């Protein structure tokens, strides 16, 4: 494993939560689709996929 | 606050999964590698945004699972040096503030050299005490504005990642008392 350049560009707060918050559909981890409802299992991915939104929605 | 890293690794596909969407599969098992883990010496990766290179699958003489070389980026936490972040106080130790981006990273700690000058602690009330003329407390779980001041890294307590903030500016330090 090599890093071919540790800050490649910024990704902005928006584009995260944007990002991430269309990533929890894919896999079904969204408030709607949870409770309607295996889902992608990664409970770590799953896991703080939801704090990064959590925390920029705030 | 986030960045995306341009990285390279070796990626193994189980014959399990040689029916699946390669490519997805190969996002899987990086993921499975580096969602919400450490990136020795740069920070705390997310997860994959995307894959820019991929090349032909290698198989081992010993189990029918092919080898794959892989490049892509992924989004990684990594606050810069001077960025103003935002965190809620976690624990006030007698010798400095621990904060917290609640579910995203714990290791953010704002020492003694960082506070404003004059700031002492309380080991009865369990806080630390801001004076100007009129004590200000910067308590547990209130939000907190501080400056990141270093970037501290950790080949492997102790954390292979962590970060030193201040609070030493007009603005920083509680929320409740600037808004």
């Amino acid at each position: 494993m090599k890093v071919l350049e540790e800050r490649n560009a910024f990704l902005s707060d928006y584009e995260v939560l944007k990002f991430l918050t269309d990533l929890e559909k894919k896999h079904l981890w969204d408030q709607k689709s949870l409770a309607a409802l295996r889902p992608y299992n990664h409970p770590e991915l799953q896991g703080i996929t939801r704090n990064v939104v959590n925390y920029l929605s705030i | 606050m986030f960045i995306l890293s341009k990285i390279a690794d070796l990626v193994r596909i189980p014959p399990d999964q040689f029916h699946r969407d390669t490519i997805s599969a190969i996002t899987h098992q990086l993921n499975n590698k580096f969602a919400n883990k450490i990136i020795p010496n740069v920070g705390l990766c997310i997860t994959i945004y995307d894959l820019l290179t991929v090349e032909e699958g290698q198989l081992k003489p010993g189990d029918g699972s092919s080898y794959i070389n892989v490049t892509f980026r992924a989004v990684v936490f990594k606050p810069f040096l001077g960025e103003i972040v935002t965190g809620w106080i976690s624990k006030c130790t007698a010798e400095g503030i621990k904060v917290s981006l609640l579910g995203i990273f714990d290791d953010i700690f704002i020492p003694q050299n960082m506070l404003f000058e004059g700031c002492y602690y309380t080991p009865e009330e369990s806080a630390w005490i801001w004076p100007m003329d009129t004590k200000l407390y910067f308590d547990v779980n209130e939000k907190i504005r501080f400056r990141i001041e270093r970037e501290v890294f950790v080949d492997v307590k102790p954390p292979a990642y962590a970060l030193l903030g201040s609070c030493q500016t007009d603005g920083m330090g509680l929320v409740s008392w600037w808004e």
